[PDB]
Order: structure tokens, then C-alpha cells, then sequence
RNA sequence: GCGAUAACGAACGAGACCUUAACCUACUAAAUAGUGCUGCUAGCAUUUGCUGGUAUAGUCACUUCUUAGAGGGACUAUCGAUUUCAAGUCGAUGGAAGUUUGAGGCAAUAACAGGUCUGUGAUGCCCUUAGACGUUCUGGGCCGCACGCGCGCUACACUGACGGAGCCAGCGAGUAUAAGCCUUGGCCGAGAGGUCUGGGAAAUCUUGUGAAACUCCGUCGUGCUGGGGAUAGAGCAUUGUAAUUGUUGCUCUUCAACGAGGAAUUCCUAGUAAGCGCAAGUCAUCAGCUUGCGUUGAUUACGUCCCUGCCCUUUGUACACACCG
């Protein structure tokens, strides 16, 4: 249980923290020498729901079209399983969740 | 150079390929082929009834040829078509699975394909070297 | 149509008025120039101020021109 | 390796990747001759970059292409996309350009697609009818 | 494979199961004017009797005729399936049957009573010459 | 006896849906005699076009 | 209902077709059924024996239409 | 005139094309001219192509479809009649059977009778209407080369749908007749008896 | 779990604290007046660029109506709606 | 907007703005994406070639195709015409894009007795409140059929039906001690469907959703015919406690009107219309419905106020609860 190829799922609605995120965590790799394998941009899903406008049926038939884009990004370190948890401390944000998987 | 399947038109190789497979007569047929339609959405039975079977069995070796792991579930929304619902718009259903299991099994025991690993069929050791010697006795006229 | 709006019509004219020496007949330089001159919040107006002001740099050459 | 070059042409969906390998000239779509084509009627499209530069061009390289997406005719307008452009592409970067601009005329005045991808895609359905401008029949 | 010609065997009319059928029909589509034959199973006794779907009816022999009404008549007894025959597990006798063209009417017939006595909710709408399967009749089946 | 004359001057739509153009046409042969004449389809100019009868004028349409 | 167009072939119009369709300057499906009076049928079944018999030259070979000329 | 040969081959007969491009590499465009002074600026001959399909973009601007080839626009036009629209595989097979069979047919050029089959039945001098809120009050104008040319593609195509409709003919050889007899200016054929009943009207209202 | 209370800082910029308090006056039999043009000043004085009220409903009247009341600078179509 | 100007200079709305689609061999990377090489490996002619499989250790190379973040790119750019030489408009050339680049989202000042208290544990008032008008259980009905009307689906055939064969998308969705999701692959079954395993909380698996129109080759041959498939008889499965008033699916049989539709009337200008299917919503089951998506893909204007509707100016007014005066 020391050097291991460690996998770091990032998840969220709102791309700039998920970039800030992604960047600082590669900025903190790259002065400490570590290999990493990202950002990997998954393709982003968009979450859709069309209702109908009136809450009663009157009217012209109108519709709303509303929308959840969901992106994901996995990042690849080869590091020890103590210094990859303690990154995610480092660049925790409220909007993207975290997920970390070997 | 040399000849492949892909080398030669679809259409009229499984037409040369139909006759070898007949004329050789090895390809066990199932008792029902005179009385079965090809899908449920068919309203009826192939029209050339001697000969459909050896032909679907052709079709169906050159399409596992040019892919990997096909299973049977596959050949069956490959052939299905359109289906005349009266008044209802049309949709797409799927063949009859035992014709096309029956084909694939039929197959596998005359020694062109064999079950493959993670699924589907794989094309035979054999099954490479006599459908490429079919292709270069289509193209010499 | 293509008829430009009067938030790039008098924005434009306010610049030939304010950076005349510094303009030019070519798109391409006075774009950049209105980068550096003026606080434009969406690149589009930033190309549409300058394609006009460069019209209006364009018909300067020719005669004298209303509102400048 | 060798002088290799890449490119790829696209319609409406359609997209075929090309190969332009040096070689005695291979000419395969989805690895198989485009000889034989399904789409007979439109044979002559693929053919259209062949015969209009001369099939000498094609001795010193080959080419292999990928078509996916699209449908069946807007794989054709694909693949001769692929083709033009990686022809042109080849002698942009291995011949001279003088060369490479004298094919680019032939191709330009003949058909602007066999260069130049259309840009045209389909318009969005919006509701309150059955297409994108279509509406539902109106009764009184 | 090639064009024949024949002189005096041609039948313009034949009469199959007291129905009439024109003779310048392809044998398979001329089954089907006997009523209880659809295409289906015109389709299989000619394939059953070894009749070649490629003859006209009047260029039959009168041994292939014949042939052909014993298979119509007795279907199990030529390895026609049971799920391919028209009246199937039988009310009376619970055997699977193929009723034809007189026969068929006169059985079809009996069902009808077979409900309108036991006096059932589909049988009374058949008396009423209703639609029985459920369907909407506000606004459709207005002709006479 | 048809008569060709190519137009040299679209003056405008005329007619009460707009659908007749008034035109300038002038004569391939004997560069003269301009007549003012209306035409159906769509016209550019330098469009040679026939005449059935060459000898009427036009005017305003309704 | 005034077609009745024949669908067996005799002597008389097998002769008469032999005699009848080199003197064609174009023979079709439509041409054989027009002129001669046999069904469609036969007529695809005749042209594509008098193909094989060389009195008729395929100008254009396809299922839904069949071009031919006369071979003289 | 050299055979070039090529890792992948190619036919001999497809071949015979970097010299001259020709319609379905078997019709020639040299030869081809338009009889009729009026309409040579719009029927567009001038670009040979070797398929009447080109899924070019001649919709956008006024004058687009005039820069279409001819042949092209002849099978845009037979795609109808719903079942039919966006069937131009259908339509090209219609168009490529015509011409075997006009050409079997007075030996001539195929494309050349096309080109006179559409400068004989477009009408010269249609009457318009000009009524003022409902009265009739039909007055005589002339007609423009582009409407001229691209309704007798109409009429052509038309006339074509109609005589293969319940008819054992088929659509090919009934376009066939139809373009063959409006070509030599015959009146039997339909839409020739339209340019002239289109013609005569106008005669009537000058 | 843990939850923290935050006073908001700028109390005048906030339409729900705004909305809350016109209607604990209005609960109060304050006039409509009076009870309006104290929240026209209160969000103004905290420095916003526009506001406007409007009130619908039904006092001793039968009747409803609605009322708007406006001051300064407001926006109406586009995304900066969503952004201001 | 130019311009005329007792106006000058402005604000909302419009436009700007936001989302999406089309370009980037120019950056950033990607074993949940792809490729060439390379290991190992198959078939065919042997010329070293052509098609493959395999490859989560070849502990390879690359980012063109794929994904998405930071940017770049179009502003009517240049040149011809017309114009008050103004705002602009029309042509070419270049361009991925030159109709606001295509499409949408948002959207002013007021107003309607427009529609919803059958969306709300949103509501004032009235009614009811224990033999309830609450709530629950059982069964039926909302489908009921001499008829009129509207949104649609199939069709009336040969530019076609079948029968084989070829065989291409995009938008999306998917579960656990449940109360059961998407389901490949194998095996049964003519089918519908059944069964055994496995994968997937997902760019990984279903899935390249191998869709349908479409194309090729055949049968049919102008015939209410092999067009059309109502209506109905007999039988086989699925879902569900429960299918009778057939949920749906499948098999055989019956095979009706309809032979292109009067007066009228709807929608529509480019990847548009029309076909053609697929997915998502409702959903135990049922999509001839909507919301989207993509396949094939046109004819004809690019004009006008003739009809119709709306806006503006002038005008009349005994209306202002505003002609429902
Ligand atoms: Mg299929
Ligand atoms: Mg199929
Ligand atoms: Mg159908
Ligand atoms: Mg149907
Ligand atoms: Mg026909
Ligand atoms: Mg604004
Ligand atoms: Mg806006
Ligand atoms: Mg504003
Ligand atoms: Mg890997
Ligand atoms: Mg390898
Ligand atoms: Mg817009
Ligand atoms: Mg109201
Ligand atoms: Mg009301
Ligand atoms: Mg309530
Ligand atoms: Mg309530
Ligand atoms: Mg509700
Ligand atoms: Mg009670
Ligand atoms: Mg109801
Ligand atoms: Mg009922
Ligand atoms: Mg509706
Ligand atoms: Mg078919
Ligand atoms: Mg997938
Ligand atoms: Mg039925
Ligand atoms: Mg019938
Ligand atoms: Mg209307
Ligand atoms: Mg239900
Ligand atoms: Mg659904
Ligand atoms: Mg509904
Ligand atoms: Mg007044």
C-alpha cells in the first residue's frame, strides 16, 4: 500500500469551480513530482425536462424546455494513497463532489 | 496480391456462396423452413423456398465474417423490417429467432463459425479459409 | 438587414472624435485598437464598433462627414 | 515511418476519415475496394475526384478510409470529401505547391464540396407543430 | 426456364370444393378465392402437394387437383402445424380442424348461437351487429 | 412573326399582388424602337425575352 | 375490366412474337403487353429467352425495367 | 489515352473518362445546344456533370436554380406527390432509364431532346389575371425566360406522373414518350397542348 | 450537520427581506402607501440601481387591483435579468 | 437608422444579452475516444502485398477523426453598381459561415371579469361535516350510440406491393434486500414469448441502439389484384390482485368502405416542405398523442396590399362601466 495509480472523479454543475478545481490540483502536482494523465473532458450530459407552460390547459399550447448540464472529469495520479487524499483537502470545493477509486 | 470477402460485391457473392452451400448439401435444414416465415412481421413465407434457407445461411456467414462477437439477438434486428400494423404507423420488429439460431447452430457444425469468448460468434480458423476461396471463384468471368 | 444599432453608431463616431490620429482604413488594426481604448463587455460589439468605425474612416477619406 | 497524411471530409452527419499513405495506390472504403460501392447510382460521385485529376496522380499513394454516422448518401458526399481533401493535403506537405494549388483549381471549379464541407444541418423542431416551421392544422 | 406453349389442356374454369375458381390465376392466389383458403395456406398445400407455385390453374392436372383438396381436408395428416389451421381446439370434440368453404359459414354460424344462447355480453352485441371487441362506437361505424 | 427583345430597365412591380414587373426592353436587332412592356416570371436585366406581338405599349397594371 | 390480356402462350402468337418482335425498334415489359397482348408475366419470361436465344440485344440490364433493342 | 494502372483497379470502361466528362460517362454535352436564342443564359448546360445529383445549395439566392443543370433540375421535379418527395435515388433511375430509352428511340442525342422538349412547351405569352376584388378582367402579358423554362420542367414532369398512373408502362418509358413527342413540337403530347392553350389565350386578350 | 446564522449585510439589496417586511406592515393595517414608499426608499438607500413593487390583491373592496410602483433605472429583457 | 426639423440631449422595449449548431492539422490533455506502429496472431496470392482478431502492461508514438476549456474567427471584409451619394440595398471575389451566419431563450407601458379555487398544508366567503359532500372497501362508469364537428393514422397502387439480399444516424434513458432498471450472450419456441448466466448507477454495458424509408435482384402484371386491411371466428403468450365491455403482442381464417375526394379550408421558402423512422414524457400493461432527434430531400417567390388580420396618421363622436357603449 504505497505508490498506486489512483483515479479522482470530478463531478459538478458549474464548469469554472470544476476548472479551478481540476487546475489547482494540477498546478499542485506539477511542483511536486508527480505523473498525472488530465483533465479528461467526459461528455457533458444535458439533463433535459419539457413541461407544459400553463398549469391549467388554456391557452396556446406553450411549452418550457429546462435544462441540467451535468460535467465530469476523471484525473489519473501516481502518487501514495495519504498524499492524493490530502490534495482533495487542499482544493475542496462546495459545487463539485469528489470521488476517489483504485 | 491476394482476394478477400471485402474484395467482392455483397450481393452476388452470397448468391455464389448459396449455391456452394447447396450443391455440397453437408448443412443440416431444419423440418420447418417449407412451412416458417422469416419474421413475425412478414405476412409470408419466402419466395424461393428451395433454396432461402442455404441463401439466409450465406447471408448470415458473411455478415459474422466482417465483424466480431455478433450474437444471435443481433441477426435477428438485422433482418427484421418494417411491420405493416393496419392502420397504426409501421415500426421495425425483429426476425424469428429460431432461424437464425438454427442457421448459426446449423453453421457451427459444418465448421465455418464457432462460439467466441465474451459472447457472440466468432468466424472459424477454417471459416476464414474457405470463404476467402469462394470470393476468387466469383470474380474470374 | 444588416442596419447597424445606435449603440454602435454613436459609440463609434465618439472614438473618430477622441482617437482619430491614432485610426486606420483596416479592420484588422483598428480592432485591436478599440480593444485598448474602449471597455467593450462582448467581443461581437467590439468587431461591430470597429467595422463601422472603420466605414466611417473609410468615408472621412472621401469628404467631410455628419457628426464628427 | 513514412510520408503519411491524415484528413477527413463530412456531410449532415457523416464523417470518413482518410488515410494517404505513399504506396502503389490503394483505394479502399471500410476496407474494401470503392469499386464496389452499394450505391450504384451514385458511383460516380466517389469517382468525380478520380477522373477529374487523372488516375496518374494515384500511383505513389494509397488510400484507406473509416465512414461512420450519417446515412447512406451522406456517407458518399463524405467520402469524397476525405479523398479531395487528402489529396490536396499530401502535396501541400511532400510535393511542391505549386503543385498542390493546380489540383485545388480542377477540384474548386468543379464542385466546392469536394473541398469545402457544407455547412448546412438541421433546424430544430419547436412545438406547436410536427417540424421545424410545419404547424399543426388550424381549425375555427 | 423458357416459354412453352400447350394446346387443348388449358381449363379456364375449375370448380374446387363447389366454389368456382378462374383458371388463368397463379395456383397459389387462385386457392384463395375458396373462402377458409387465405394466401398462407395456399402457400403450404401446394408446397405440400408438390404443385410448383409456378402454374397457372388451368395447367394442372386433374391427379394434382385432386391432391391438393385431400390435403386441404385432412392438414395434420401432411405435417401442416396445428397453430396453422383455422379452427383449432374445437369446441365439441377439442381437435384441431380446418373448416372450408361451405363448412366454414355453417360452423362459423354455430358460434354465433353458442354465445347468443347462453345469452353472453359479446354474443348480444353481435345480435345487435355491434362491435364487440371493445371499441369506440360514438363516432365511428356510421354507414348502411 | 415573333419579335425579340432583351430588357435593359427593370422600373417595378406593378399589379395588385405585385406578381407582373414593368420593364425597359430594347430589340436585339434594330438597336431601337424601346417599348415599355409587363412580364410574368422573375426578370434581371439582360434577359432575352420574345414577343408575340411587338407593336403595343404598357402601362400602369391594376 | 377490358384488359383480358392472354396468359398462355399457343403456336399462333409464339410465331407471331418471333415474327413480330425483330420488326421493334424498342421492346420493353409495357412494349410486349401493348403490342402483343400477353400478360407482364410473359412477357419477362420472353424477353429473357430471346435474350439468351440472341434475337434481342440488352441495351440496359434492371428488375424494374428492361431496355432492349433489336440485335439487326 | 493511356491505361493507368493502379493498386486498386479500375474498370476499363470507367476509364475511358479523364478525356471527357459525360453524363453517366455515356452521353456527351459537346454536342448539345439550345435552339432558341431567349433561353441559352437559363438552361444551364455549360458544366457538364456525370450524375444529375450535385446537392448543391440553389435555394439561398433569387437566381440559384438557372446555375442548376438541367438534368438535375428535370429530376428534382419528379420527386412528388408525397410519397415521393426526397426519393432522388428513385428519381435519378427514372432520369438514367429515360435516356436509354430516348435514345433507342430516333437514335438522336437523349440530352439534346430534353433541351428541345423544354424550350417547345414553355409558353411565351401567358394571361394574367388582374381582377379588381373579384370581377373578371384577364389581361394578356408576356413571360419571362426563367418561368418559361422552369415550367416546362413542370408540365413535362406532370404530364410524365399522370400517363404512368394505372397504366402498365412504367414511369421511365411513359417519361420517355412524353419528353420524345413534346420535343418535335407534336400537339398529342401533354404539355404542348398547354403552351398552346396557354398561348391561345393570350391571343384572346390583346 | 452544522448550521450557522449570517446577518445578512446589505439588508436594503435583498427583495426577500424587502417582501417579508411590506408584508409584516401590511398584516399591521399600515396603509398600502405608506407601507410601499418605505420599501422604494429602504432598497434606493441601499444603493439599488432600480426598483418597483407591485401589489395585487383585494382591501375592503370587492374588487382587486394591483399597483406598480417604480423609481430609477430597471432592465427588462435579456440575461442580464438573470445576472443583476 | 439616415435625414427634415422648436427642439436638444436621453431611458425602457428593439438591438445589445444568453443557449445551441456550423470552422480551427493553432494551444490543453485523454486505457470510459480514436488511429499508426509495435508484440502475438489468423485467412488469400506468395514480392516485402491485401483483409482481420487479439493488445487495461507494447508500463509504445500522436491528437486529424471523438470529447470539452481557454481562445481565435464575420465586421457586410474587398471590389462593382444604384441612392439625397446619406442610412442602406443588390451583385460578384475571398470565406466554414455574407437570409440579424442558422435556431431559439429572455422580452416594455399599461389591460381582459380570458382560464385555472380539479396543482398546491395558496386563499376570502357560502355549503357540508358522522345516515358526511371527509376518507376507505367492493362493483360499475368516465369507452356507453339513430347522429353533427375538430386534431390525426392508414390507404386507394406499378415512382407499387410483397420475397430474399445490401445496410447507414442523431437526440436520449437505465438498479440493490430491492419490491426491482436497461438488458447483450447462450439455449428452447413458427411466432409472440420462455429460460440460464453475465455487463452496466454508465463516453466503459445495453449500443455502432446493424431504425425505417432507401438500394439490388426476383415474383406480381392494371384485376377491388399479391393495393387496402377494417369487421369477425378459433387458438397461442405477456403485464397485472383482476383483461368480461376483446390492455397489448403472436398464429390461421374472413378481406369491408376506399378506384385520389363538392362547397370550403390549413401549414409552409432550404437541409425548409414533404415523406421515413428512432429516443424521451406518460408507463405494471397499452402511443394512431405530444416533446425532441436524426435519414432521404425538393417545387416555387424572394414580391404585393387584391382578400384577411394588425399597427400608424388624419377624421367624426351625444362613448369614458369606453359599441358587451
Ligand atoms: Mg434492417
Ligand atoms: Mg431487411
Ligand atoms: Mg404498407
Ligand atoms: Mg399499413
Ligand atoms: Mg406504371
Ligand atoms: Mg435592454
Ligand atoms: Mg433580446
Ligand atoms: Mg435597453
Ligand atoms: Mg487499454
Ligand atoms: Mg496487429
Ligand atoms: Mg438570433
Ligand atoms: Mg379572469
Ligand atoms: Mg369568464
Ligand atoms: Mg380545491
Ligand atoms: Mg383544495
Ligand atoms: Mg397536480
Ligand atoms: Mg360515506
Ligand atoms: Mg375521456
Ligand atoms: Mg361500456
Ligand atoms: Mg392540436
Ligand atoms: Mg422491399
Ligand atoms: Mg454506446
Ligand atoms: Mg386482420
Ligand atoms: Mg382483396
Ligand atoms: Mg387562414
Ligand atoms: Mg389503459
Ligand atoms: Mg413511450
Ligand atoms: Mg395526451
Ligand atoms: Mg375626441
Amino acid at each position: 500500500q504505497q505508490i498506486h495509480k489512483i483515479r479522482i472523479t470530478l463531478t459538478s454543475t458549474k464548469v469554472k469551480q470544476l476548472e479551478n478545481v481540476s487546475a489547482n490540483i494540477i498546478r499542485n502536482a506539477a511542483q511536486y513530482n508527480i505523473v498525472k494523465k488530465g483533465p479528461v473532458r467526459m461528455p457533458t450530459k444535458v439533463l433535459k425536462i419539457t413541461t407544459r407552460k400553463t398549469p391549467n390547459g388554456e391557452g396556446s399550447k406553450t411549452w418550457d424546455a429546462y435544462e441540467m448540464r451535468i460535467h465530469k472529469r476523471v484525473i489519473d495520479l501516481q502518487a501514495p494513497a495519504s498524499t492524493v487524499k490530502r490534495i482533495t483537502q487542499i482544493t475542496i470545493e462546495p459545487g463539485v463532489d469528489v470521488e476517489v477509486t483504485i | 496480391p491476394g482476394v478477400s470477402v471485402r474484395d467482392v460485391p455483397a450481393q452476388d457473392f452470397i448468391n455464389a456462396y448459396a449455391q456452394f452451400l447447396q450443391r455440397q448439401g453437408k448443412l443440416e435444414v431444419p423440418g420447418y423452413v417449407d412451412i416458417v416465415k422469416t419474421s413475425a412481421g412478414n405476412d409470408l413465407p419466402p419466395q424461393e423456398a428451395e433454396t432461402w434457407f442455404y441463401k439466409r445461411a450465406a447471408s448470415i456467414a458473411r455478415h459474422i465474417y466482417l465483424r466480431k462477437q455478433v450474437g444471435v439477438g443481433a441477426l435477428n434486428k438485422l433482418y427484421g423490417g418494417a411491420k405493416n400494423r393496419g392502420f397504426r404507423p409501421h415500426k421495425h420488429v425483429d426476425a424469428s429467432g429460431s432461424i437464425n439460431r438454427k442457421c448459426v447452430q446449423a453453421l457451427q457444425k459444418i465448421g465455418v463459425l464457432e462460439i467466441s469468448p465474451k459472447g457472440g460468434r466468432r468466424i472459424s480458423e477454417n471459416g476464414q479459409r474457405d470463404l476467402d476461396r469462394i470470393a476468387a471463384q466469383t470474380l474470374e468471368e | 438587414g444588416r442596419v447597424r444599432t445606435k449603440t454602435v453608431k454613436r459609440a463609434s463616431k465618439v472614438l473618430i472624435e477622441r482617437f482619430y490620429p491614432k485610426l486606420t482604413l483596416d479592420f484588422e488594426t483598428n480592432k485591436r485598437l478599440t480593444s485598448e481604448i474602449a471597455v467593450i463587455q462582448s467581443k461581437r460589439l467590439r468587431n461591430k464598433i470597429a467595422g463601422y468605425t472603420t466605414h466611417l474612416m473609410k468615408r472621412i477619406q472621401k469628404g467631410p462627414v455628419r457628426g464628427i | 515511418s513514412t510520408q503519411s497524411v491524415q484528413t477527413f471530409g463530412k456531410k449532415k452527419t457523416a464523417t470518413a476519415v482518410a488515410h494517404v499513405k505513399a504506396g502503389k495506390g490503394l483505394i479502399k472504403i471500410n476496407g474494401s475496394p470503392i469499386t464496389l460501392v452499394q450505391p450504384e447510382i451514385l458511383r460516380f460521385k466517389v469517382y468525380e475526384p478520380l477522373t477529374l485529376v487523372g488516375l496518374d496522380k494515384f500511383q505513389g499513394i494509397d488510400i484507406r478510409v473509416k465512414v461512420t454516422g450519417g446515412g447512406h448518401v451522406s456517407q458518399v458526399y463524405a467520402i469524397r470529401q476525405a479523398i479531395a481533401k487528402g489529396l490536396v493535403a499530401y502535396h501541400q506537405k511532400y510535393v511542391d505547391e505549386a503543385s498542390k494549388n493546380e489540383l485545388k483549381k480542377i477540384f474548386a471549379s468543379y464542385d466546392k464540396t469536394l473541398l469545402v464541407a457544407d455547412s448546412r444541418r438541421m433546424e430544430p423542431k419547436k412545438f406547436g407543430g410536427r417540424g421545424a416551421r410545419a404547424r399543426f392544422q388550424k381549425s375555427y | 426456364p423458357l416459354v412453352v406453349q400447350e394446346q387443348g389442356s388449358f381449363q379456364h374454369i375449375l370448380r374446387l370444393l363447389n366454389t368456382n375458381i378462374d383458371g388463368r390465376i397463379k395456383i397459389m392466389y387462385a386457392l384463395t378465392k375458396i373462402r377458409g383458403v387465405g394466401r398462407r395456406y395456399a402457400n403450404l398445400v401446394c408446397k405440400k402437394a408438390d404443385v410448383e407455385l409456378t402454374k397457372r390453374a388451368g395447367e394442372l392436372t386433374q391427379e394434382e387437383l385432386e391432391r391438393i383438396v385431400t390435403i386441404m381436408q385432412n392438414p395434420t395428416n401432411y405435417k401442416i402445424p396445428a397453430w396453422f389451421l383455422n379452427r383449432q381446439k374445437d369446441q365439441v370434440d377439442g381437435k384441431d380442424y380446418h373448416v372450408l368453404a361451405n363448412n366454414l359459414e355453417s360452423k362459423l354460424r354455430d358460434d354465433l348461437e353458442r354465445l347468443k344462447k347462453i345469452r353472453s355480453h359479446r354474443g348480444i352485441r353481435h345480435f345487435w351487429g355491434l362491435k364487440v371487441r371493445g371499441q369506440h362506437t360514438k363516432t365511428t361505424s356510421r354507414g348502411r | 412573326p415573333v419579335t425579340l427583345a432583351k430588357v435593359i430597365k427593370v422600373l417595378g412591380r406593378t399589379g395588385s399582388r405585385g406578381g407582373v414587373t414593368q420593364v425597359r426592353v430594347e430589340f436585339l436587332e434594330d438597336a431601337s424602337r424601346t417599348i415599355v412592356r409587363n412580364v410574368k416570371g422573375p426578370v434581371r436585366e439582360n434577359d432575352i425575352l420574345c414577343l408575340m406581338e411587338s407593336e403595343r405599349e404598357a402601362r400602369r397594371l391594376r | 375490366d377490358k384488359a383480358q390480356h392472354i396468359v398462355i402462350l399457343d403456336q399462333e402468337k409464339y410465331d407471331r412474337i418471333l415474327k413480330d418482335v425483330p420488326t421493334y425498334k424498342y421492346v420493353s415489359v409495357s412494349v410486349l403487353v401493348d403490342r402483343l397482348k400477353i400478360g407482364g408475366s410473359l412477357a419477362r419470361v420472353a424477353l429473357r429467352q430471346l435474350e439468351e436465344d440472341g434475337i434481342i440485344t440488352p441495351v440496359l440490364k434492371h428488375s424494374k425495367q428492361a431496355i432492349y433493342t433489336r440485335a439487326q | 489515352l493511356q491505361v493507368v494502372e493502379l493498386a486498386t483497379t479500375i474498370p476499363l470502361d470507367v476509364q475511358e473518362a479523364q478525356r471527357e466528362v459525360k453524363l453517366f460517362n455515356k452521353w456527351s454535352f459537346e454536342d448539345v445546344e439550345v435552339k432558341d436564342v431567349s433561353l441559352v443564359d437559363y438552361i444551364q448546360i455549360r458544366n457538364p456533370v456525370f450524375v444529375s445529383h450535385t446537392a448543391g445549395k440553389y435555394a439561398s439566392k433569387r437566381f440559384r436554380k438557372a446555375q442548376c443543370p438541367i438534368v438535375e433540375r428535370l429530376t428534382n421535379s419528379l420527386m412528388m406527390n408525397g410519397r415521393n418527395n426526397g426519393k432522388k435515388l428513385k428519381a435519378v433511375r427514372i432520369v438514367k432509364h429515360a435516356l436509354e430509352i430516348i435514345h433507342v428511340l430516333t437514335e438522336q442525342n437523349p440530352i439534346q431532346v430534353v433541351v428541345d422538349a423544354i424550350v417547345n412547351s414553355g409558353a411565351r405569352e401567358d394571361s394574367t389575371r388582374i381582377g379588381s376584388s373579384g370581377t373578371v378582367r384577364r389581361q394578356a402579358v408576356d413571360v419571362s425566360p426563367l418561368r418559361r423554362v422552369n415550367q416546362a420542367i413542370a408540365l413535362l414532369t406532370i404530364g410524365a406522373r399522370e400517363a404512368s398512373f394505372r397504366n402498365i408502362k412504367t414511369i421511365a418509358e411513359c417519361l420517355a414518350e412524353e419528353l420524345i413527342n413534346a420535343a418535335k413540337g407534336s400537339s398529342t403530347s401533354y404539355a404542348i397542348k398547354k403552351k398552346d392553350e396557354l398561348e391561345r389565350v393570350a391571343k384572346s386578350n390583346r | 450537520i452544522a448550521i450557522y446564522a449570517e446577518r445578512v449585510e446589505e439588508r436594503g439589496l435583498s427583495a426577500a427581506v424587502q417582501a417579508e417586511a411590506l408584508k409584516a406592515k401590511l398584516l399591521s393595517g399600515l396603509p398600502i402607501r405608506r407601507a410601499a414608499y418605505g420599501v422604494l426608499r429602504f432598497a434606493m438607500g441601499a444603493g439599488a440601481k432600480g426598483v418597483e413593487v407591485v401589489i395585487s390583491g383585494k382591501l375592503r373592496a370587492a374588487r382587486a387591483k394591483s399597483q406598480k410602483y417604480a423609481d430609477g433605472f430597471m432592465i427588462h429583457s435579456g440575461q442580464p435579468t438573470r445576472d443583476f
